[PDB]
């Protein structure tokens, strides 16, 4: 089970920074509430930093995919910094998990098949709620 | 929800470029794998045992081929959404009990399927468009449970 997800996730191009900084572009632009998150950034389509964070969010989420049997000790920092720090509302945690699912099939749709569709949204709601508590 | 011209004309455009029986097989049937519960409303369609039974049955590509036709029609009312799906929202309330969450799945397996259909194409831009779409008839769907 966990090397199924795992091999997923590399198949679709998680891994890819760039598919990371198209999934906030997306959110960003299908609902802009999301922006306020993010009043620091400079928005320009071409943004260096969404750039950036779009490789710390795939970076973040491909080291999860080694860690599906503890995602809470993974994510101990990551939780702490969205949940106790930012107070980032729950909602916006299934907007980016279907900006990404948006994403990666959109580039690989052969490898996105209803069964890794279905894998994916589910490793990616364990991730949201593991960084939506405390 | 209000889309601008421009929005609209873009949201007809691409439309035009989908595989429309492929899209609503794909996306009945990304429902019911992906969200496995919705099988509930659908045991008279036969064997939905597995992910390729689902995405193999030829009622669930039939029924999603209707559904499809019915986000046509939204899409000649888009100022009328409420009006254009009164009786698709008390069929869906009054008869068969759908929790207008599902609603709201389904619009968005939508919008993963026109991503995955379309490829660059289905821009961020053209996305944005499409989320306002599938949210007003998702809420247009929901007026009966109002
Ligand atoms: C599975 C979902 C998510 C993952 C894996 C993730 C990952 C990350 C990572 C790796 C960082 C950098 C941490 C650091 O530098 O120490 C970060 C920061 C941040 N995240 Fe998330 N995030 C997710 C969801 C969200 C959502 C939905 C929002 C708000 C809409 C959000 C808002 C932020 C903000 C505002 C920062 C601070 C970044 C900065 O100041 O540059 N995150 N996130
Ligand atoms: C945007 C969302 C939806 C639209 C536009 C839509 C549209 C339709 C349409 C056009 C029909 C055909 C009615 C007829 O042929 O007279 C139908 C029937 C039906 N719908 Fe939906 N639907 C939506 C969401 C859902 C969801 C989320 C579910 C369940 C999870 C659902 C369950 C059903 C069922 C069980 C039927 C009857 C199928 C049969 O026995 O033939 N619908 N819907």
């Amino acid at each position: 089970d966990k090397a199924n997800v795992k091999a997923a996730w590399g198949k679709v191009g998680g891994h890819a920074g760039e598919y990371g900084a198209e999934a906030l572009d997306r959110m960003f632009l299908s609902f802009p509430t999301t922006k306020t998150y993010f009043p620091h950034f400079d928005m320009s389509h071409g943004s260096a930093q969404v750039k950036a964070h779009g490789k710390k969010v795939a970076d973040a989420l491909t080291q999860a995919v080694d860690h599906l049997d503890d995602l809470p000790g993974a994510l101990s920092a990551l939780s702490d910094l969205h949940a106790h720090k930012l107070r980032v509302d729950p909602v916006n945690f299934k907007l980016l998990a279907h900006c990404l699912l948006v994403t990666l099939a959109n580039h690989h749709p052969n490898e996105f098949t209803p069964a890794v569709h279905a894998s994916l949204d589910k490793f990616l709601a364990s991730v949201s709620t593991v960084l939506t508590s405390k | 929800v209000h889309l601008s011209g421009e929005e609209k004309a873009a949201v007809t455009a691409l439309w035009g470029k989908v595989n429309v029986d492929e899209v609503g097989g794909e996306t009945l049937g990304r429902l019911l794998v992906v969200y496995p519960w919705t099988q509930r409303f659908f045991e008279t369609f036969g064997d939905l045992s597995s992910a390729s039974a689902v995405m193999g049955n030829a009622k669930v590509k039939a029924h999603g081929k209707k559904v499809m036709n019915a986000f046509s029609e939204g899409l000649h009312h888009l100022d009328n959404l409420k009006g254009t799906f009164a009786k698709l929202s008390e069929l869906h309330c009054d008869k068969l009990h759908v929790d207008p969450e599902n609603f709201k799945l389904l619009g968005n397996v939508l919008v993963v399927v026109l991503s995955h259909h379309l490829g660059g194409e289905f821009t961020p831009q053209a996305q944005a468009a499409w989320q306002k779409v599938v949210s007003g008839v998702a809420n247009a769907l929901a007026h009966k449970y109002h």
